[PDB]
């Protein structure tokens, strides 16, 4: 009922300007904020309190500090996030980089 | 684990090729065509590797296999020939 | 881009584990009994004697010499000279090590027949002794139980002295005449 | 002693080699990079067995360049010597310091001090030999040696062996 | 279930989880007066069996942490008498699908 | 020219992963280091003229990997190292999840 | 802020919207598994008007001289008179449409016909009338069986989720619900042979085009749904050039920061 | 790549393991000893002394050296050193975690102040999340200030069992900038807690407790939060720029490090020589400052390490902090090569999917192409035309990675090509590009266009395409990025392209329409009052590029 009330207000703010946004985007942010069991804030004390990779979390507000908690809690970085692949200068698993590509020895001889 | 290789039977992934997929297959295939890779489709007077790759995907003569990764760790291996390029 | 295996241990930062390799079956990390086959299953360690090894190599060189002919379309002294020829075709000079190993294995060959080598392996695998012990007892030509338990110091009392003597005396009958 | 181990190798192919008989060049590059090569961890990698039944696998293409990373899985006859290992070999070189006995692809050095009392050096007989009231070690004699220590090098592995303990020396 | 008019002493409440395997639930008389689930924007939360939970995680291929969560003291969580680890198939209304089946696990 | 956080955001939204890899590495920064297989630190004294390596404090002249990371990353890591924090980089995972 | 909070969030190879950890956010993106751009605003004819106007537009009765389809509309119209086997399917169609009416009036409080859904049904009809040169003079060859069973079969082919098991089949069923209600509202036996006057060829083509246009509309695994959603919220909040309660930028930051101390606390009792 | 080949296998970072540096590990990794608090100029000779900067670490000049690797400045990263502190010191960031752990464990014995025997402790130990587990444990045993030896059994409390040892009283620890003070109880024993004391108590903590306190016996040991051995950063982190000869040009950190060595030497001196005990702790409290101020200067405990100018010194903590910092200044957002920025002008004769790029930006921005049979003739001609004839090339990169600068090349009018090389050629017509406008608030603000090389200095975009870019032609500037790879440009074509962005997924509707001039024009044109004769009609037909040829 909280998820519901939150969308109702967000939508009332988009309509306060008098503009239109497709349900999905809002329902997405809204469900992101609720999944955690309650109403989770959108600030340094909100998302930067999550289980997510230390390198991702350090890219917003609490840098040196979260890195000190990484070195203190011997934190492990899964390298499955955007920010963490961006810092490492690699092909992030987003869009184009979600799947993988391989050649088939069989098909290579079939076509010729 | 390599057990995570989902059989060629049972595939929850869509039979169609995604925009991200066709763009990477074509990109990589054109990049190889420029590294002077062999061209399977007969070049109807084609100079541009992108166009060569486009005809290669049209004649389904590309030898590429897309390894789609399922969130848990799992994967479903699909061919360029296997996928539908309706789009 | 060099040479990889199959078994990898957890990088728990610390290194202190690589112990001295001794006579008393203290083989390398890869070389222990529980080796894992490429398909993903348990396998007893592989250890050849100075004859069986030569046979395996000679088999695989003949099979490469033949494997190339398909894709080409679209006693004692005589052996040295035959091996010279096959090696000069199957290898690209670089294998100077393999060529030397081929000459050494053909020289110090205990049994020059896959038949006799087979009967030897039947007599040896029946011990229940470790592959390296089986291979070494199959490459070293001993006559005594004391000589054997000294040149191979892993034996000691894993086998009875008299029983080992019976195996030893059988090997001497199985011996190859040049 | 000679082991037979199941090994893998990461070979990288350039798109120019993406033509029907690719398998040929993959198998060939594997045999260039591995055959004859010595490593500390595995020893002298002598001969890859079964040319045909070598795992080709699906080669993962990179997102930088069109090159393909292949993990070719094979099996080979390997030679790794150890301390305590008793192996026979044939002399190669000799000096006042000692003689060098050749075992398989390697050279195991036997120091003067690693030989018994009676064994005495004499260069005043060509080629320089070793004398005793029964034993004479020269140029290419057969000796049973007990390896005491190993040195892991480039594409080489050497050892130091003794013959002073019982049932060893010339055969 | 225990219905308290105004309050229970902390000397008493010590006896609440003291007796196993049984569970003692505590709800205020005033808080009961109006039903929560009966409200407009409260969707239908449905308790799941061990087999239902195992199949949910088996089919979608997830870890328990990988699931959206519901607080232990949530109005609907107490109403349903949900225990730490139980799942609820929240079937709600969608302005683009009509129905959407969501899932929530206890905290 | 600055390809700012804004530009980063847009490219991710678009889904052009290979372009963003190029623009972050290839075009802009670009760097190759020799990290140890034991401790994920740029320790390995790579004498690549005569292929000598070695990670002192590891006795590792065997297990070394070359990695492509921005110089600002090599920098970030060396600045975290400078404050007594170990940012170990491992080429192969264990977590799975 | 929004951008950062939704970075790692994208649609996977199973249609689930997940993050860097792998924790699920939305089971099938947007509750329907459709790509935003392919969706258009359409009308659900099964919602409004009187139950009498509803009956006038959907109800088909082969057994009643004062309700039967005139054979000038249906070729099998003179021989349809009385066939209960076919009538049983008309009673199935009409029971489904009435179940639809009551379901839609349950989803939308106000009962709004206009909602964003894939496949522009409106267009295909017109497009068929352009391609097949449909003339509202000559009778439609189609069998009352061909229509009802054609729609019933089309529903079975409108996929979003492929998975073999029950949970997946039930999820697919749930997500497609609203679109199938719109499909049924526009593909009734009255409308098909009176308002549209489709031929067999035209009808079978229309079905194929709805199927293809729907199958195309499904979200693409890899779609950066998170960052896209963040920027879709960001841009109109920036272009915000602005009975008394805080709205706009203040109420927006108030919500994003989850103010326990809110500027304008309002309560409304019915 | 950092230029030059190494046989070492190339792999991707799939895991990032954080933790702490063990003083023994810092010492092991250390390539240099670090003894001199000076820099270069050994007897004033322009050469680094074997003490601070290049006692092995790395070169400061255009001259090889880097312990056996060398390779010059480029290709070779810096190598770390070590500092042996006479007395251990606290770490700035770890100060509070040190305090918290001190309040969690009994001093002298090193055992947890709380044991399993407590019901609320059992409830706490259930949490396996390091952060939440420790947050619970501290809040729980900050109240307990006596290490209980005797604890009432899970049977009846009449039978107390010895859970551990020492019934010793714990002090009420409170902060004081750089040091901690505690008190035991008429009158409380207010005493100073020393780095050494705290270290030994930490060293004494059992592994069970270690991990159950939000740590790790392998990667992050509580003990290592107090620094014994300082890791010396190499010259690339602290650049020393010797401007030709007569200049030095050091760095902030280099000064703070030299100040630490000064503080350390002054401490060591008083330890060995005349030790007035509570007169030595003066150079220790200064070392405590210097070391902690080397990492963080923007501290709460007022004194900032100001330079001999008034600059409070550029501390490591400040370097990393974003919004044009290190993370958000060099890794999240960075400066790029193959980019252009000029004024934008509107055009009705171009296409929607195009961008007008000036000839001067065309002859500057360059795509590296592959020498392929399919275009070998074209590339040979570009190489003939050179860098100034519009259709030409700037450089020729060989397979060997060697680059020929076509302009300084005297025989660049005979040069032969061979397959697989790279011809860095000028931006040719119809080459895809990323034309974008700052600030990039939504997907649409970053679109992929087609190239149309035009004269006159401005970027000519299509009138209708200003709508998703959100900026007029009132002197607006726009970025333009050159994709370097065939796959990279393929991405721009099959993902970012202008026709694909027409229908906006932000609001399921189009974002581009007909605007301004074209808009008022089309309305006035669409009427029963609007009439046009044969002559103007023939031309209006001819102005349609895709006209059927039927009047
Ligand atoms: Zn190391
Ligand atoms: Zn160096
Ligand atoms: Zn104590």
């Amino acid at each position: 009922a909280g998820r519901a009330a939150l969308y109702k207000e967000v939508y009332n703010v988009i309509a306060s300007d008098g503009s239109y946004v497709n349900y999905r985007h809002m329902a997405l942010l809204v469900d992101v904020m609720t999944t955690q069991g309650g109403l989770t804030s959108v600030t340094r004390h909100g998302f930067n309190r999550s289980n997510t990779g230390a390198l991702m979390r350090c890219s917003f507000e609490e840098t040196v500090e979260i890195l000190f908690e990484a070195g203190a809690s011997a934190e492990l970085d899964d390298c499955r996030g955007v920010s963490e692949n961006v810092i490492l200068g690699q092909m992030a698993p987003i869009g184009t980089g979600a799947f993988d590509v391989m050649i088939d020895e069989e098909s290579l001889v079939k076509y010729m | 684990l390599k057990e995570k290789a989902i059989p060629k039977d049972q595939r929850a992934t869509t039979p169609y090729m995604t925009k991200y997929e066709r763009a990477r297959i074509l990109g990589t295939r054109a990049l190889q065509i420029s590294m002077n890779a062999p061209v399977f489709v007969d070049l109807e007077g084609e100079t541009d590797p992108l166009r060569i790759a486009m005809k290669e995907l049209a004649e389904k003569k590309i030898p590429l296999v897309i390894r789609r990764y399922l969130p848990d760790g799992s994967f479903e291996d699909w061919s360029v020939e296997e996928l539908i390029v309706d789009l | 881009v060099s040479t990889s295996t199959f078994q990898t241990r957890r990088r728990r930062l610390k290194k202190v584990e690589e112990e001295e390799n001794a006579a008393t079956l203290q083989l390398g990390q890869e070389f222990q009994l529980k080796q894992i086959n490429h398909q993903g299953e348990e396998e007893e360690l592989i250890a050849l004697n100075l004859s069986e090894a030569r046979l395996v190599i000679k088999e695989a060189l003949v099979e490469r010499r033949r494997a190339f002919k398909r894709s080409q379309k679209k006693t004692r002294e005589k052996e040295l000279e035959s091996i010279d020829v096959l090696l000069e075709q199957t290898t690209g000079g670089n294998n100077k090590d393999l060529k030397n190993t081929m000459q050494y294995l053909t020289n110090f060959s205990r049994f020059r027949d896959q038949e006799t080598v087979g009967a030897v392996i039947q007599l040896l695998k029946s011990t229940g002794l470790h592959p390296f012990e089986v291979a070494q007892l199959g490459s070293l030509a001993c006559d005594t139980a004391d000589e054997a338990k000294t040149l191979i110091p892993s034996l000691n009392n894993k086998i009875s002295d008299d029983e080992l003597e019976r195996i030893l005396k059988e090997l001497s009958n199985l011996e190859t005449l040049y | 002693m000679f082991f037979i181990k199941d090994l893998s190798l990461n070979i990288t192919l350039h798109p120019s080699f993406f033509g029907p008989r690719m398998k040929q060049y993959l198998k060939t590059k594997l045999l260039e990079e591995v055959e004859g090569s010595c490593t500390g961890k595995f020893g002298y990698i002598l001969c890859v067995l079964d040319y045909d039944n070598i795992d080709i696998q699906r080669g993962r293409i990179l997102p930088t360049d069109g090159s393909a990373e292949f993990n070719v899985k094979y099996r080979a006859v390997v030679f790794k010597p150890f301390k305590g290992e008793v192996v026979d070999g044939t002399v190669v070189s000799c000096s006042q310091h000692g003689f060098e006995v050749q075992v398989g692809p390697m050279k195991v050095f036997v120091t003067k001090h690693l030989m018994p009392q009676d064994l005495t050096f004499n260069a005043g007989s060509n080629p320089p030999s070793y004398q005793s009231s029964e034993d004479v070690i020269t140029i290419k004699s057969r000796i049973r040696v007990k390896i005491e220590g190993c040195i892991s090098q480039v594409s080489s592995i050497h050892a130091i062996g003794s013959i002073k303990e019982d049932y060893l020396g010339a055969i | 279930i225990f219905v308290y008019q105004n309050n229970i002493t902390p000397s008493a409440m010590k006896l609440v989880p003291s007796i196993p395997p049984a569970t003692i639930e505590t709800f205020n008389e005033a808080a009961l007066v109006v039903n929560i689930t009966h409200h407009e924007l409260v969707p239908k939360h449905i308790r799941l069996s061990s087999d239902e939970k195992r199949e949910l995680l088996k089919r979608y291929r997830l870890k328990e942490s990988q699931l959206p969560r519901i607080q232990r003291a949530d109005p609907v969580a107490l109403y349903l008498g949900l225990k730490r680890g139980e799942v609820v198939k929240i079937i709600r209304k969608s302005e683009t699908s009509g129905r959407y089946a969501s899932y929530r696990i206890c905290m | 020219l600055r390809f700012g956080e804004m530009e980063r955001d847009c490219m991710i939204a678009h889904g052009a992963a290979s372009f963003l890899k190029e623009r972050l590495m290839e075009a802009s920064d670009a760097f190759r280091v020799h990290i140890c297989g034991i401790c994920g630190l740029m320790t390995v004294i790579a004498k690549l003229n005569h292929n000598q390596f070695e990670c002192k404090g590891c006795d590792n002249k065997i297990d070394i990997y070359q990695i492509h990371i921005p110089y600002a990353a090599k920098l970030l890591f060396q600045e975290l190292m400078a404050m007594n924090i170990t940012p170990r980089l491992y080429t192969d995972r264990s977590r799975d999840f | 802020r929004l951008v950062k909070a939704l970075e790692d969030i994208m649609v996977h190879y199973d249609n689930t919207t997940r993050n860097s950890l792998g924790n699920v956010i939305q089971f099938i993106y947007g509750e329907d598994g459709m790509d935003a751009a392919h969706i258009e605003k359409q009308s659900l004819d099964t919602i409004g008007g009187s139950d009498a106007a509803f009956e006038k537009r959907y109800r088909v009765d082969l057994l009643n001289t004062d309700h039967t389809l005139d054979p000038s509309l249906l070729e099998s119209g003179s021989e349809i008179l009385g066939d209960l086997k076919l009538q049983v399917l008309l009673d199935e169609e009409y029971k489904q449409l009435v179940k639809d009416r009551k379901f839609l009036r349950e989803v939308f409080v106000d009962g709004e016909a206009n909602w964003p859904l894939p496949v522009n049904i409106r267009r295909i009809i017109q497009n068929a009338q352009q391609t097949f040169h449909i003339d509202h003079t000559k009778p439609s060859d189609l069998t009352i069986k061909d229509i009802v069973l054609g729609v019933k079969d089309l529903q079975e082919n409108l996929l979003v989720l492929r998975g073999k098991n029950e949970i997946i089949q039930n999820a697919q069923r749930d997500a497609v619900t609203l679109f199938c209600c719109l499909l049924r509202s526009r593909l009734a036996t009255r409308r098909v042979l009176q308002e549209y006057r489709l031929t067999k060829q035209a009808f079978d083509w229309v079905l194929s085009n709805i199927e293809a246009q729907f199958l195309r509309s499904v979200v693409h695994p890899g779609e950066m749904v998170g960052v896209l959603a963040a920027q879709s919220i960001g841009e109109p909040a920036t272009q915000m050039t602005l009975k008394k309660v805080t709205s706009g930028v203040p109420r927006l930051k108030e919500i994003l920061n989850v103010a326990k101390n809110m500027k304008t606390p309002s309560l409304t009792v019915y | 790549v950092g230029q030059q080949y190494s046989s070492a296998p190339l792999r991707t970072v799939k895991e990032v393991q954080f933790g702490l540096f063990s003083p023994e590990e810092v010492r092991a990794i250390s390539v240099a000893k670090i003894r001199f608090p000076e820099t270069m100029d050994e007897t004033q000779t322009r050469a680094k002394i074997g003490g601070l900067n290049d006692p092995r670490l790395g070169s400061i000049d255009r001259n090889l050296k880097c312990q056996t690797c060398q390779e010059g400045m480029n290709e070779c990263p810096g190598h770390f050193g070590h500092i042996d502190l006479a007395k251990p010191v606290f770490h700035v960031g770890f100060i509070a975690k040190i305090k918290k752990v001190c309040e969690c464990v009994c001093m002298h014995c090193g055992k947890l102040l709380l044991d399993e025997h407590n019901e609320l402790m059992r409830q706490a130990l259930a949490i396996k999340d390091s952060k939440k587990r420790f947050a619970a444990i501290w809040t729980l045993c900050k109240t307990k200030m006596v290490c209980e030896t005797d604890v009432p059994s899970e049977d009846d409390p009449t039978q107390l069992v010895s859970r551990g040892g020492c019934g010793n009283t714990q002090p009420t620890i409170r902060k004081d900038g750089l040091k901690l003070v505690g008190s035991w109880k008429d009158e409380p024993e207010l005493r100073v807690l020393s780095t050494e004391e705290i270290l030994n108590i930490f060293k004494h903590i059992s592994v069970k407790d270690f991990t159950s306190l939000g740590f790790n016996e392998v990667f992050s040991r509580p003990e290592w939060m107090i620094l014994t051995c300082l890791p010396v950063p190499p010259p690339p982190v602290r650049p020393s720029i010797s401007f030709n000869e007569s200049q030095r040009g050091e760095d902030d950190l280099t000064f703070k490090l030299a100040d630490i060595l000064k503080a350390n030497i002054s401490l060591e001196t008083l330890e060995h020589n005349g030790a007035p005990h509570h007169a030595i702790e003066e150079a220790e409290s200064l070392l405590q400052f210097h070391v902690a101020t080397y990492m963080d200067n923007d501290i709460a405990g007022q004194p900032q390490a100001l330079q001999k100018s008034g600059r409070p010194v550029k501390s490591i903590r400040a370097r990393l902090k974003g919004k044009e910092g290190r993370i958000r200044g060099n890794l999240m957002g960075k400066r790029v090569d193959f980019s252009a920025r000029t004024v934008i002008s509107g055009d009705p004769n171009l296409e929607l999917d195009q961008v007008g790029v000036p000839k001067s930006i065309a002859k500057t921005l360059t795509y590296p192409e592959v020498v392929t049979p399919y275009n070998i003739d074209r590339l040979t001609q570009l190489v003939r035309n050179g860098p100034n004839e519009h259709p030409g090339a700037k450089y020729v990169i060989r397979d060997s990675g060697d680059r020929i600068d076509l302009r300084y090349s005297k025989r660049a009018g005979d040069i032969q090509l061979q397959y697989g090389w790279k011809v860095e050629r000028h931006i040719m017509d119809n080459d895809p590009v990323l034309f974008n406008r700052q600030p990039s608030l939504h997907k649409m603000s970053m679109m992929a266009h087609r190239v149309k090389v035009i004269p006159y200095s401005t970027f000519r975009l299509n009138l209708s395409v200003t709508s998703p870019y959100n900026a007029d032609f009132d002197g607006d500037e726009m970025n333009l990025h050159v994709p370097q790879s065939e796959e990279t440009r393929a991405e721009l074509s099959q993902l970012c392209a202008v026709p694909l962005q027409i229908v906006s997924p932000q609001s399921n509707k189009p974002c581009m329409g007909i605007v301004q001039d074209t808009l008022c024009g089309i309305r006035k044109l669409t009427l029963r009052d609007t009439f046009i004769e044969l002559d103007q009609v023939l031309n209006m037909l001819y102005w349609v590029p895709d006209w059927d040829g039927v009047i």
